[PDB]
RNA sequence: GUGAAAUUCUUGGACCGGCGCAAGACGGACCAGAGCGAAAGCAUUUGCCAAGAAUGUUUUCAUUAAUCAAGAACGAAAGUCGGAGGUUCGAAGACGAUCAGAUACCGUCGUAGUUCCGACCAUAAACGAUGCCGACCGGCGAUGCGGCGGCGUUAUUCCCAUGACCCGCCGGGCAGCUUCCGGGAAACCAAAGUCUUUGGGUUCCGGGGGGAGUAUGGUUGCAAAGCUGAAACUUAAAGGAAUUGACGG
């Protein structure tokens, strides 16, 4: 996988995790 | 259905007395019907024509505008409206390993016309020069340009439009710029690249008629 | 087309020219006859192919040197080339074009002031370099 | 009549032929010396129906022949030439129709004056179309 | 050249060398007697003068300071001082 | 593996160079990196120089020249065969190719 | 307009040509292995404002210096907020193509943006993938600046300067060619040399590959995100440079 798009996918996952922690 | 080229009648074009050739060529326009006056139809027409076609044995890389201002009979009387260098000459002017100097000035003629003057020059490599590049330092370029501005305006604001045209037909100004600039940096292909009209003095009919007369 | 000689025929032709030069001549048929006994060649086609290139080579070497070598051909051609034997040497010039700097060097050597020598006008302009850059 | 002036036999009359020979099209446009009055304008698009040969030499030479007979019909013998490419920020060399229209006009009974390039040359244009990665092909 | 005589270099290359890169430092500049026109006295002007030196008695300027060395006006005779 | 000492561009003392657009595809290419081919073409092709000169009303006219400076990205330059791949030693030669004028 | 097309505009005068006007961008060719700047970066003319390197210096102070935790200024583009302006181009989006499909590459429009002012952000393959200061160690030809010399040609005038060239020298630069200086795994590098013959001064920083620049904590931010930053677990290779072959739309 292209490293730039792996980085972009990682940012999506981080934003999802922050959403779930804020939910709790 | 019927073609309108039958309704078009032909006229001739007449140059100012600056030149030994008087007839530029022929135009066409429709007849005068209703509010459509053919006289005002011809007025405001420019004619990009070679200087060599205007003189006898001059160069062909200059071109004049020669807009019409008065029409009488079959004669469309034109007056000087601008001069420019031909595209192939300007493109051949630009060379690598040398410096280009350009200047633009605003000069008001004693007659009244307003002229924007464009002049270009290039540095020169000596016959014995071995260095590939002939570059002029920035202050040298500035002094060349300042000299170009001052001794272009000092001869054009001092005489009317008629004297201006009859002195730029051999580009005697470019020779004067070229001669004066040698003490700072020698130049070879110096020409007045372009000149354009900005204002016109209230369209005196007598001034046009004396410009085409005595 | 297609008459190029193989290295087999060429080298064999050269070798017999090296060893047997006097025995051979300008005639093709005579050369092919001497080729019979100075060397053994199992093929008649190779025999007269070798002999054909021998006559071609010997015709060339009759008026010049080639990549083949004969010890005689070295010695008599060095005995020849004696000289053009000019009546005088080419370096005994009555007057010699000498730069003023050169005469200064000669008087530093102390061998200056020779009536044979005469000084020349130094060149002026100092423009000896070619114009740098393409043209 | 004859749709022309009363010019003498020896004296020639000069038109101006603007040849906007870009890619995919070949404009042939003969006007008068002022340029405000046109005599004839024929284009390779109006001479062919294939829509891909609109800048082709064949269509350009057909346009040149057609405009030549119209100029002779209306009484024009000589013709200045102003060749023009696409210009602007786009390409600057003329397309394939410029050369065939030039030869066809000359060979169809016409005189040639002065030829000049009038391609619009920006000092510095706006941003060109295509993006910074260009036309990926 | 491995065996260059560093201790005793000939004067021409010492003069050619930079002043600090000489074997012993020596300024390139010098003082010189300058005679302004229309006077009698002799004034000293630095060869690398930075200020406009003025002949006191005679009105005309002597040297215009430039980049490297002073610019002596025409007619100003100058003599060196002990090399 | 640094292929070229100059990294394929003539930039030594600069930090940044303003770009240009390829005249074939409009690729944004640094100006010091692009291939510049300055062509001097005849206005009229060599097959029709006769027809224009014959039809010219002037007794002696000189056909003009097109002065177009062309800027290429290296991909359009290679595709259009303006520049070719060279050997490792051949790449170090910066002299322009011969004109083969005679 | 394209490979061919199509969407789109068109007898309402499209395109083309001419004369004009307005707008907002952008400063071609000259423009270079050229200049400046700490980098980012900087190209129309003229003026003003401070600033700066180098050169010149028999001027002045006399060690005032080098690198630097903490801290601080600047910092492409994109992005955010507020206000103007919106020409072109153009994320998103729509349509037309193409394809088995085509959420694309191609074409026509087109939002945010691209432009300016202010306030944020602090990130790039921010690259020379290469710390700074200092010393030493080959040659050659150029080039930019400054200075010093000299045959000569040119500029004008009546002589010198003084400019344009020409032949050199010095110093500071951007670089280049060559070399069995030496180094290195080699590619290559006059530095990436002066290294087992190992120590000039001093910052930052790496420790097999992944997990992972992730989790968590703290801090910055309007947000996007930035800075700092693991572990469990998993794996015998991952990599670098060159060589031969094989293959290439
Ligand atoms: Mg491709
Ligand atoms: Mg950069
Ligand atoms: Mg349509
Ligand atoms: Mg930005
Ligand atoms: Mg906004
Ligand atoms: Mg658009
Ligand atoms: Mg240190
Ligand atoms: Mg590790
Ligand atoms: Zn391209």
């Amino acid at each position: 996988m292209r490293a730039k798009w792996r980085k972009k996918r990682m940012r999506r996952l981080k934003r999802k995790r922050r959403k779930m922690r804020q939910r709790s | 259905v019927v073609d309108p080229f039958s309704k078009k009648d032909w006229y001739d074009v007449k140059a100012p007395a600056m030149f030994n050739i008087r007839n530029i060529g022929k135009t066409l326009v429709t007849r005068t019907q209703g509010t459509k006056i053919a006289s005002d139809g011809l007025k405001g027409r420019v004619f990009e024509v070679s200087l060599a076609d205007l003189q006898n044995d001059e160069v062909a890389f200059r071109k004049f505008k020669l807009i019409t201002e008065d029409v009488q009979g079959k004669n469309c009387l034109t007056n000087f409206h601008g001069m420019d260098l031909t595209r192939d000459k300007m493109c051949s002017m630009v060379k690598k390993w040398q410096t280009m100097i350009e200047a633009h000035v605003d000069v008001k003629t004693t007659d009244g016309y307003l002229l924007r003057l464009f002049c270009v020059g290039f540095t020169k490599k000596r016959n014995n020069q071995i260095r590939k590049t002939s570059y002029a330092q920035h202050q040298q370029v500035r002094q060349i340009r300042k000299k170009m501005m001052e001794i272009m305006t000092r001869e054009v604001q001092t005489n009317d439009l008629k004297e201006v045209v009859n002195k730029l037909i051999p580009d005697s100004i470019g020779k004067d710029i070229e001669k004066a600039c040698q003490s700072i940096y020698p130049l070879h292909d110096v020409f007045v690249r372009k000149v354009k009209m900005l204002k016109k003095p209230k369209f005196e009919l007598g001034k046009l008629m004396e410009l085409h007369g005595e | 087309m297609g008459r190029v000689r193989t290295k087999t025929v060429k080298k064999a032709a050269r070798v017999i020219i090296e060893k047997y030069y006097t025995r051979l001549g300008n005639d093709f048929h005579t050369n092919k006859r001497v080729c019979e006994e100075i060397a053994i060649i199992p093929s008649k086609k190779l025999r007269n192919k070798i002999a054909g290139y021998v006559t071609h080579l010997m015709k060339r070497i009759q008026r010049g040197p080639v990549r083949g070598i004969s010890i005689k051909l070295q010695e008599e051609e060095r005995e020849r080339r004696d000289n053009y034997v000019p009546e005088v040497s080419a370096l005994d010039q009555e007057i010699i074009e000498v730069d003023p700097d050169t005469k200064e060097m000669l008087k530093l050597l102390d061998f200056g002031s020779l009536s044979n020598l005469q000084v020349t006008q130094p060149t002026v302009g100092m423009n000896f370099k070619t114009p740098r850059g393409p043209v | 009549i004859s749709l022309g002036p009363q010019v003498a036999e020896g004296e020639n009359v000069f038109g101006v032929c603007h040849i906007f020979a870009s890619f995919n099209d070949t404009f042939v446009h003969v006007t008068d010396l002022s340029g405000k009055e046109t005599i004839c304008r024929v284009t390779g698009g109006m001479k062919v129906k294939a829509d891909r040969d609109e800048s082709s030499p064949y269509a350009a030479m057909l346009a040149a022949q057609d405009v030549a007979q119209r100029c002779k019909e209306l009484g024009i013998t000589a013709l200045h030439i102003k060749l023009r490419a696409t210009g602007g920020n786009r390409t600057k060399t003329p397309g394939p129709g410029a050369q065939s229209a030039l030869r066809a006009l000359a060979r169809s009974g016409m005189k040639i004056g002065r030829i000049e390039d009038v391609t619009p040359i920006p000092s510095d244009s706006t941003r060109r179309k295509g993006g910074r990665r260009g036309r990926r092909l | 050249p491995l065996a260059k005589d560093l201790l005793h270099p000939s004067p021409e290359e010492e003069k050619r060398k930079h002043k600090k890169k000489r074997l012993v430092q020596s300024p390139n500049s010098y003082f010189m007697d300058v005679k302004c026109p229309g006077c009698y006295k002799i004034t000293t002007v630095f060869s690398h003068a930075q200020t406009v030196v003025l002949c006191v008695g005679c009105s005309t300027v002597l040297c215009q300071p430039t980049g490297g060395k002073a610019r002596l006006t025409e007619g100003c005779s100058f003599r060196r001082k002990q090399h | 593996t640094k292929k070229r000492r100059n990294n394929g561009r003539a930039k030594k003392g600069r930090g940044h160079v303003q770009p240009i657009r390829c005249t074939n595809c409009a690729r944004c290419v640094p100006k010091d990196k692009a291939i510049k081919k300055f062509v001097i073409r005849n206005i009229v092709e060599a097959a029709a120089v006769r027809d224009i000169s014959e039809a010219s009303v002037f007794d002696a006219y000189v056909l003009p020249k097109l002065y177009v400076k062309l800027h290429y990205c290296v991909s359009c330059a290679i595709h259009s065969k303006v520049v070719r791949n060279r050997s490792r030693e051949a790449r170090k030669d910066r002299t322009p190719p011969p004109r083969f004028r005679p």
